[PDB]
């Protein structure tokens, strides 16, 4: 083997040693406070601008979330896509999250990107199994496959839509898997049939049922109530004594 | 007809051999509720199948209560399917397909009106709760004028 | 599609050349059109590889290079007594992410707290370490042995006769393993 | 159908009389189409058994009441409609439609309680 | 009062098409008789799919043709849905970490590079800064593993094979890497959590520089036969051509953002690990083409060995994993003779860890563009969902607006220089 | 299956089953599927209860004794032995033997031992 | 149908009645699973779990047979019809034990003697050795112990042997089988140059190999079929020629029919036999077969005693040869006057490409 | 190869073990001996070679296969340590349970593990005792 000649080997040279290692205890949230400002009043002018769909606002970090009536899809959607200040040019991200407890099961959360001002916004509405949600592939062809998505997984319906059919899911399958009410394992299993020289279609059965270890959650809390965090900008000045 | 099992209802591919017959089956016609189980894509058994909704009970092992504090929704076992024993490995299997599912709701009504609008069968079972009693700690040493009938031993 | 403020220095392009303003002569620009010169590079790299030594391992003759901390397939160990380490405490089995593992344990006829059953579908096993990470007595573990294929994968299902009989196999190699990854983990 | 062959615009019905127009429109174009059904997917059935069993599934939701469910289920229809006339469901998702082609057969809940008595639960 | 004001149809959604406002008259840019004007010409539909090539592996495309060129393109995916976002909700966020490496298969510790961060910011967590170095030499390490597979097999569709060869040995070399700190040669479950599984071995950092040594010279004998070739330049060139506009409206990000003038990388305008600590360049294309994309990601093989070497000289020292067992697994030493470290070590690998409740959206610059995840957390011990953004699945829904009247020979040209993988699509 | 000594005795070391809800090798290699087959080629390890009894005792001056498994890191979470009884004490983890040096007169007479004490 | 079932011997079976996972708690032994009718029976009782034993001679032809159960289900033998070991151990599990062996022909290895005869006597005689609780033997339609054919004969001399030594044999006297993968419908399908001496008058009633192996099932299900004869046929009475109109009013093919008479036909028949190594379909004995027309045994039951009906073969050739069935858009009809108007809203040619 | 390799190791192992080697291995190799599994193969090495290539194995049997390494060379030859077994303490620890002769991979042959259920019936059903009458 012919060594290099002028590359001696890197782990022949001996190092220095480290000793007693010091790192700083710091709290990830505290970076977001110089912002929490802004993005208070960005989602307070957000909803003076459109108080006919923003029912309410959140931030909670470097996050600024606005909560909107699903009627008001096309106007708010319309407004953070052409505004010179809201040049929120892309959807990232359609998706929904089911929360059976609620009258309107499904929540539908949207992702907006802006280059121009490399910011970030989330859109919150809501859906059920029958109340339909206006599509936004009128203002952004890149949501079109997101919502068939969202239709495919979890039955919510889009009007408007060209061509919302199932975009994940088997040709023939029934149930929208990303409802809980939906079993993890399906209702429905695959065989070749020899008898009958295809595919058929039959009932679930498990050699091994599933076994679900949810039942092993802590008996104790184990986070509590966290942190209040607005800015005093957002909070109701407190009436002096005397 | 009162609680008749309709022995004539038209099954579906996912119907088997475990599947009950079922008594009412959402016609879509039922008033204030929607038929969300007739356009869920979900079997004709979720609608034979009774749910159980109550709030768990503390474990007697441990002094935690977080897990009674939301109302859960689990699916009754079967008298057969729900488990036998795999011939080669001893596993355990199982054609129940709703066995690990459960729901969980902040309010009862919140879990009977999801119930309603699948079309399950619904029996709720209404939490025990405690008799509060003030406990005190200088009881532990009450002076008997009598016979005392007690060793306390701390 | 640019950042809020000021543009960038220079961000716009230059005005485009004309043919004519172009810095090529006609004799290298039309040299390299008939001569296909580019073409010609990329031919000689070839012949540049050709004689080159060639990267292949005769296999299974030579084999390639495996780590300490290598996953193949898993083994049940024991101490130097001969007892097995396994306990039956289930912490395999409760993190295991594909639920490859079944565990059936009661007390042993000398009162020990050791496993009845201990099978591993090694076709639902997705071959993490997991399984080994979480061991507070290292009784499992998996081998550098990456060469099982079978016949049947009834094969595959591999019972606590067979992990045993692993261990038993694999023992100076796992105890080397252990050995020089242990202070890492 | 601007994408697809057989694509519709997802509409939302704006009174009875248009949620009906719409349902026979559907109805007429599954019975229609059901000769086209048999050829393709082989179905070894009459145009006939295909033709009553494409009605049962209407018959199913004939007492729908609500305007809000009548749309979901006229886009499952109309959904269902497209990836069979574009060669997109097998043979094997389609012919599973028909609940006799089980080795069990449309016979699978017990008849009455003796029966299902003696076998089980069926 | 939906539903119930639905029943009757008493409310009509507003749908976009109601809110169509026709254009301005006067800034606004640019029948049947015997002529053979009027007559119609007849389309047939073709299926393409499965290519040979791993990466491409479920795709059945359904291309409508007049004559040559592609009117409409349906491409039909699904076939590698495994319903990974369900079986996330039955599993601990330990467990259901392994799910991600099996996204894109050949950038695995950048997917779960994207799960880790989404749920340390929902644990509020600052991890050290030894494993923030560890996991951006690794992403780096990863991106390069990534484009050694996405463009030798471009080329090995557009029908040079040679350039494939060579650098999968570069890809075997830089396997070995993978398989010292985990045990793994695809699937390293390495990036966890509160930093990184276990410490990386002791002559790793060395033989990494004796590899850093000689990689350039492998990116120039690959660009030896491919960039000035004229047949590789007249396959390429305006192939697969998208505006900057378009590339924002259809969702594309990364070098189908980046090569049509677009100057925008994640980690560049949201810095996450060490990507901050480092100095490095942003490709960004002019034409918005193929060829535009193929040089764009050249230069990230030689920009990811620049962002490497600098972190083998700023490896600082201390702990690889966030110093807290109620996180992070404790070590074996002190499970085995500490009380305290067995109860976490128990708690760990039983219930998990409980993450507080909220909702996040993490984004990173994975190789083949913006990899986000959407969690949200009920602040018990397994997600209650558990959303993934793919780059492909936005690029591959932009694929018949982009090869809109191109050859069937150019869209193989398209699939490639989309970093197409479908186990990334289909979730 | 019956005629093969291995496919008869449960391990090579010991001949019976050990728990209560073990199964023995006769019923579990009894079927269909061990036809045509080799028993010797079958997987068959020492049963552990037998050579853990095969261990001598550690005798011992102190009340509480610490056994980690005898492999330091290589062994199991470090536990702590009372040997007041006068019995043999054993590790919960491994099953290694102590006692307590005052009961050896003890343990010496009795007739027979779970331990070869010597 | 029943959740519990107590086996001739007297062990009870307690089966949960699903499909491949379930218990259907039946172990099974098919001799001769690897032809045509054995994968209908092994299917049937394996994708409802029960244990098929399959004992086979070549490794390749076993192999479609697993996919049909769950592990642990199927369990393959090596057998040899003159090695008593093999058969031995694969019976001494088995509750049933079926015995679908035959050949229409002589080999270099086996006569119609060593096969129907040796075979059914070194098989049921490991019946017999351990107490198994039925066993059905599939003997032919037109078995007769005294025949001019071999093949009625020998096969009818083995259901002689099979009760003598297991009284409570079923017999199974099933018509020439039709269907898939069969060689009535596909010998009129596929064969070109036929040969034969009887003016393919042969008169019989084919019966669907799918019920047969629907039968097979039943017979294993009631104990009341145990030790008597089944005769198992379709609907109609066919004759081969009006059967092979029907494979050509589908198919539309065209062969040749040779039909050389018995004195020069059955001699060559033999050397045919003799020197070509596969199933010519033309043998000595075969040919013989051709002059006999079936005739039901009118102390047998039939189908209807198993609760089920045959069907026909006109109800069934569309479907079994509609994969022979050449169709381009060459031989489609000439076109009519309204979509010839048709052509002439499109232009029929790219002139810019 | 090249031929100044080649002819370089047939002057060493001669034209006999030449011709040995090309109808296993498929390569012109010579090393030094590092010691001999029990299953009877040898192994070899020689730091001049190409990267991975140092350490090779001549097998025993003609019917050769990867799982006839016994264990401890096995981590050897995958260059997973550096002391072969010949040289290893951990290879010299008695072990009466441990395996006497090296058994390889028994799939496709009549000795395939076969899986069984290690615990017995979860539950007991009566044994029928009529009472006399
Ligand atoms: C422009 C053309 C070359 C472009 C490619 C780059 C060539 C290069 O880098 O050469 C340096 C390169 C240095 O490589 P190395 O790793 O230092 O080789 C040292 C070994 O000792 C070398 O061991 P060796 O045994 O290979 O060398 C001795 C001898 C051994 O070969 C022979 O004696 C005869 C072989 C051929 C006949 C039998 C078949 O080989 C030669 O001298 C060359 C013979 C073959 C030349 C023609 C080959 C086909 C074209 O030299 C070669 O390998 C070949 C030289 C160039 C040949 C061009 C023709
Ligand atoms: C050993 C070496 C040869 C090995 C085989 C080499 C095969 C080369 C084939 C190249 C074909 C390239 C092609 O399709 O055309 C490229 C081009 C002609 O097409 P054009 O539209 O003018 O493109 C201009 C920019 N290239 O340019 C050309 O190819 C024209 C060059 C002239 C060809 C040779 C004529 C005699 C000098
Ligand atoms: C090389 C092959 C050497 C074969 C030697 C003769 C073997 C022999 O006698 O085979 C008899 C065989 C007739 O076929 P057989 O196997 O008896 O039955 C199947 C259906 N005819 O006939 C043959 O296969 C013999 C002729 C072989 C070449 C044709
Ligand atoms: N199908 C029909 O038209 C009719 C058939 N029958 C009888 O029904 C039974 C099953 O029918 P079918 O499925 O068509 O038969 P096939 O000829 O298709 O298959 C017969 C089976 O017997 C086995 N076999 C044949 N000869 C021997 C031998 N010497 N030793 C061992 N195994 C042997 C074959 O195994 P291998 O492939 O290895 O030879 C094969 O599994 C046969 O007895 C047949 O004669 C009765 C009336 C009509
Ligand atoms: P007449 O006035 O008596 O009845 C007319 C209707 C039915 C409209 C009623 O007046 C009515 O108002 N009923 C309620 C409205 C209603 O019917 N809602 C549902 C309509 S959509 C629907 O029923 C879809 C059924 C399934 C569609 C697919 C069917 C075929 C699929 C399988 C084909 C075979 C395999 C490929
Ligand atoms: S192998 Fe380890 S983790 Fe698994 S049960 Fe045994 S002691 Fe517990
Ligand atoms: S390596 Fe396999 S057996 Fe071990 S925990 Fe992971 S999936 Fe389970
Ligand atoms: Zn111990």
């Amino acid at each position: 083997v012919a060594l290099p000649k002028d590359a001696p080997n890197p782990r022949a040279i001996p190092r220095e040693p480290v000793g007693e290692i010091k790192q700083a205890l710091v709290n990830p949230a505290d970076k977001y406070q110089s912002k929490a400002d802004n993005l208070h009043k960005y989602g307070a002018w957000l909803m003076s601008c459109l108080p006919k769909y923003i029912q309410q606002f959140s931030v909670w970090k470097d996050e600024l979330t606005i909560y909107i009536c699903p009627t008001g899809v096309i106007p708010v959607f319309s407004f953070l896509k052409y505004n010179t200040n809201a040049e929120f040019t892309q959807v990232s991200d359609i998706t929904a999250v089911d929360f059976p407890t609620r009258e309107m099961r499904f929540e539908i959360v949207y992702n907006l990107l802006s280059v121009r001002h490399n910011a970030r916004i989330r859109v919150k509405t809501y859906a059920d199994e029958v109340t339909p949600v206006p599509s936004i592939t009128s203002l952004y062809m890149g949501a079109n496959w997101y919502e068939r998505e969202v239709y495919d997984m979890f039955g919510v319906l889009f009007v408007g839509h060209p061509d919302l059919r199932r975009i994940m899911t088997d040709y023939g399958f029934e149930g929208h898997p990303l409802r809980k009410d939906f079993p993890l394992t399906g209702y429905t299993e695959i065989r070749y049939d020899e008898e009958k020289k295809r595919i058929v279609v039959e009932p679930l059965e498990l050699t091994q049922a599933f076994r679900n270890f949810e039942g092993g959650s802590s008996a104790w809390d184990q986070v509590g109530p966290g942190i209040d965090r607005t800015p005093d900008t957002f909070k109701l000045p407190t009436p002096k004594p005397e | 007809p009162r609680n008749a099992p309709d022995y004539n209802v038209p099954i579906d591919i996912a119907t088997s051999t475990f599947t009950p017959v079922p008594k009412n089956v959402q016609d879509g016609s039922e008033e204030n509720v929607v038929p969300a189980g007739l356009i869920s894509g979900a079997p004709m058994e979720l609608q034979a199948r009774t749910v159980r909704i109550y709030k768990p009970a503390k474990p007697a092992t441990q002094s935690g209560e977080k897990n009674t504090q939301l109302w859960r929704m689990d699916w009754d076992v079967l008298g057969k399917g729900h488990r036998w024993e795999n011939p080669l490995m001893g596993w355990q299997s199982s054609a129940d397909f709703m066995q690990g599912t459960h729901l969980t709701f902040k309010t009862k009504e919140d879990a009977i009106a999801f119930a309603e609008k699948q079309g399950y069968e619904y029996f709720v079972q209404e939490p025990n709760e405690r008799h509060f009693r003030p406990k005190a700690y200088a009881n532990n040493f009450l002076y008997s004028p009598g016979k005392l009938k007690h060793i306390r031993t701390k | 599609a640019t950042p809020a403020g000021p543009p960038p220095k220079n961000f716009r392009l230059p005005p485009p050349k004309n043919w004519d303003e172009e810095s090529e002569s006609t004799i290298d620009k039309v040299g390299k059109y008939f001569l296909m010169t580019e073409m010609l590079r990329g031919m000689y790299v070839l012949l540049e590889q050709f004689f080159r030594p060639p990267y292949t391992i005769y296999y299974p003759f030579e084999k390639g290079p495996i780590s300490p901390r290598f996953r193949g397939e898993h083994a049940l160990r024991r101490y130097p007594s001969g007892e097995e380490r396994c306990i039956a405490c289930k912490l395999c089995e409760a993190v295991c992410p594909a639920q490859a593992i079944t565990i059936e344990a009661e007390e042993r006829a000398d009162g020990s707290r050791r496993t009845t059953r201990y099978d591993i579908d090694m076709t639902k096993c997705i071959y993490c370490g997991f399984c080994q990470e979480s061991c507070p007595v290292d009784a499992i573990v998996e081998s550098p042995n990456a060469e099982y294929a079978t016949e049947t994968r009834e094969e595959l299902l591999y019972n606590k006769e067979k992990l045993l009989a692993n261990g038993d196999k694999w023992e100076p190699e796992l105890a080397a393993a252990i050995r020089a990854d242990a202070p890492y983990r | 159908v601007q994408p697809t062959k057989f694509a519709v615009t997802v509409r939302q019905s704006r009174n009875w009389a248009d949620a009906k127009q719409r349902v026979i429109a559907a109805y007429r174009a599954w019975i229609r189409a059901a000769p086209e059904i048999q050829t393709m997917y082989s179905i070894p059935f009459p145009v006939s058994h295909i033709r009553t069993r494409i009605r049962q599934e209407f018959e199913r939701h004939r007492y729908v009441n609500k305007l809000n469910v009548v749309d979901v289920l006229l886009q499952q229809s109309n959904a269902d409609f497209q990836e069979t006339m574009n060669f997109w469901r097998q043979q094997s998702h389609v012919m599973a439609f028909f609940k006799e082609e089980h080795f069990r057969g449309e016979k699978r809940l017990p008849s009455n309680f003796i029966t299902g008595f003696l076998e089980g639960r069926n | 009062a939906e539903p119930q004001d639905g029943f009757q149809g008493t409310r009509l959604i507003p749908t976009g098409a109601d809110f169509q406002s026709p254009p301005d008259p006067f800034i606004d840019e640019g029948v049947d008789e015997d002529s053979v004007e009027g007559r119609k010409v007849r389309h047939y539909t073709v299926n393409f799919g499965p290519q040979h090539p791993a990466a491409h592996g479920v795709l059945r495309l359904i291309l409508e043709l007049n004559g040559e060129e592609i009117v409409r393109a349906d491409p039909h995916v699904g076939l590698l849905h495994r319903g990974t976002e369900k079986l996330c909700e039955y599993k601990t966020y330990m467990q259901a970490l392994p799910y991600f490496d099996r996204l894109d298969y050949v950038s695995m510790m950048t997917n779960e590079q994207v799960f880790s961060l989404a749920v340390e910011k929902l644990l509020n967590i600052e991890i050290p800064p030894r494993a923030k170095f560890i996991r951006t030499m690794f992403g780096e390490i990863t991106r390069i593993l990534n484009h050694l597979m996405s463009v030798l097999s471009h080329a090995m569709d557009v029908g040079a094979l040679t350039p494939f060869l060579w650098g999968f040995e570069e890809r075997e070399k830089l396997m070995e890497f993978y398989e010292r700190v985990s045990g793994a040669r695809l699937h390293a479950a390495y990036v966890r959590p509160g930093g990184v599984h276990q410490d990386i071995p002791v002559g790793l950092l060395d033989d990494i520089y004796q590899w850093a040594t000689q990689f350039g010279d492998r990116i120039d004998e690959t660009e030896e036969m491919l960039t000035d070739n004229r047949i590789w330049i007249n396959r390429l060139k305006g192939v697969g051509v998208v505006s900057a506009a378009d590339a924002l409206n259809l969702s594309f990000t990364g070098v189908m953002l980046r090569g049509s003038g677009v100057p925008w990388d994640v980690r560049k305008s949201s810095p996450y690990d060490a990507y901050d600590q480092v100095e490095f360049d942003v490709p960004v294309g002019i034409n918005g083409d193929c060829y535009d994309r193929y040089l764009c990601r050249m230069e990230e093989f030689r920009q990811s060995l620049r962002i490497i070497h600098q972190c083998l000289n700023k490896m600082p020292a201390g702990p690889v994993r966030y110093e807290d067992y109620k996180i992070t697994p404790p070590p074996r030493a002190a499970m085995k003779e500490n009380m305290e470290a067995l109860i976490h070590h128990f708690l760990l690998f039983t219930k998990g860890y409980a993450v507080p409740p909220g909702d996040t959206y993490t984004a990173i610059e994975a190789p083949k563009g913006e990899m986000g995840v959407y969690v949200v957390s009920d602040g018990s011990e397994r997600p209650y969902r558990v959303h993934i953004r793919a780059p492909g699945f936005a690029h591959l829904s932009g694929f018949d607006h982009i090869t809109r009247g191109h050859l069937l020979a150019d869209a193989v040209a398209v699939i490639g220089t989309m970093d197409l993988v479908f186990g990334e699509v289909d979730r | 299956t019956g005629r093969p000594a291995s496919a008869v005795m449960q391990a090579p070391n010991r001949a019976e089953v050990w728990s209560r809800s073990q199964r023995p090798r006769s019923e579990a290699m009894a079927g269909p599927r061990f036809e045509q087959t080799d028993f010797d080629a079958q997987p068959r390890p020492w049963a552990a209860i037998e050579l853990i009894h095969k261990q001598p005792v550690r005798w011992t001056h102190d009340r509480i004794v610490a056994c980690d498994g005898g492999g330091g890191p290589h062994g199991h979470p470090k536990i702590y032995i009372n040997t007041d009884k006068p019995e043999i004490a054993t590790c919960n983890y491994c099953g290694l033997p102590f006692a307590n040096e005052h009961h050896r007169k003890y343990l010496e007479s009795l007739p027979q031992t779970s331990y070869p004490l010597n | 149908i029943s959740d519990i079932h107590i086996t001739r011997t007297g062990k009870p079976l307690i089966r949960i009645q699903g499909g491949r996972s379930s218990l259907g708690e039946h172990t099974a032994t098919v001799f001769g699973a690897t032809g045509q009718l054995g994968r209908y029976i092994v299917n049937r009782l394996a994708r409802q779990g029960c244990t098929v034993i399959v004992p086979y001679r070549e490794e390749m032809a076993k192999r479609h047979l697993k996919v049909s159960g769950d592990l642990g289900r199927v369990i393959f033998m090596e057998f040899d019809l003159r090695n008593t070991q093999s058969i031995e151990e694969s019976v001494r599990h088995s509750d049933v034990v079926y015995n679908l062996i035959g050949r229409d022909y002589p080999t270099k290895n086996f006569s119609l003697a060593d096969v129907h005869i040796e075979g059914t006597e070194r098989i049921v005689e490991a019946v017999a050795k351990y107490d198994v609780d039925r066993f059905i033997q599939v003997s032919t339609y037109n078995a007769n112990p005294d025949s001019t054919c071999e093949f009625f004969r020998t096969k009818g001399i083995a259901e002689k042997v099979a009760r003598h030594v297991f009284p409570e044999t079923t017999i199974v006297r099933p018509a020439p089988m039709f269907g898939f993968e069969d060689r009535l419908l596909l010998k009129l399908a596929s064969v070109t140059n036929l040969f034969t001496s009887n003016h393919m008058r042969e008169k019989f009633w084919p019966v669907h190999v799918n019920e047969v192996g629907e039968a097979l099932e039943r017979m294993l299900y009631d104990d009341s079929t145990a030790g008597q004869t089944f005769e198992l046929y379709g609907p109609r009475q066919y004759s081969m020629a009006q059967i092979a109109e029907l494979v050509d009013r589908e198919i539309y093919k065209k062969r040749r029919h040779i039909n050389l008479p018995k004195p020069i036909l059955q001699p060559l028949a033999e050397l045919i036999n003799r020197v070509l190594w596969w199933d010519t379909g033309l043998s000595r004995d075969q040919v013989e077969r051709e002059f006999h027309d079936q005739v039901i045994d009118p102390t047998a039951k039939t189908f209807k005693d198993l609760g089920m009906e045959p069907t026909d073969i006109s109800k069934w050739t569309y479907h079994y040869l509609l994969p022979y069935r050449p169709s381009t858009y060459y031989d489609l009809p000439p076109s009519t006057e309204k979509e010839m108007r048709e052509e002439r809203k499109y232009l029929h040619v790219l002139d810019d490409q | 190869s090249y031929p100044t390799r080649t002819l370089a190791n047939l002057r060493k192992i001669g034209l006999k073990e030449y011709f040995r080697q090309l109808l296993y291995i498929g390569d012109t190799k010579y090393g030094e001996l590092v010691g001999v599994d029990k299953f009877g193969n040898k192994f070899y090495e020689n730091k001049e070679e190409l990267p991975l290539r140092t350490r090779w194995v001549d097998y025993a049997k003609h019917d050769y296969d990867a799982a006839h390494i016994e264990p401890m060379w096995h981590a050897w030859i995958s260059y997973q340590v550096d002391t072969p077994p010949t040289r290893e303490p951990l290879t010299q620890i008695e072990r009466p349970w441990a395996p006497k002769e090296h058994v390889p991979n028994r799939s496709f042959t009549r000795g395939a593990y076969k899986p069984y259920n290690t615990t017995q019936p979860k539950i007991q059903s009566w044994e029928p005792k009529a009472a006399p009458r």
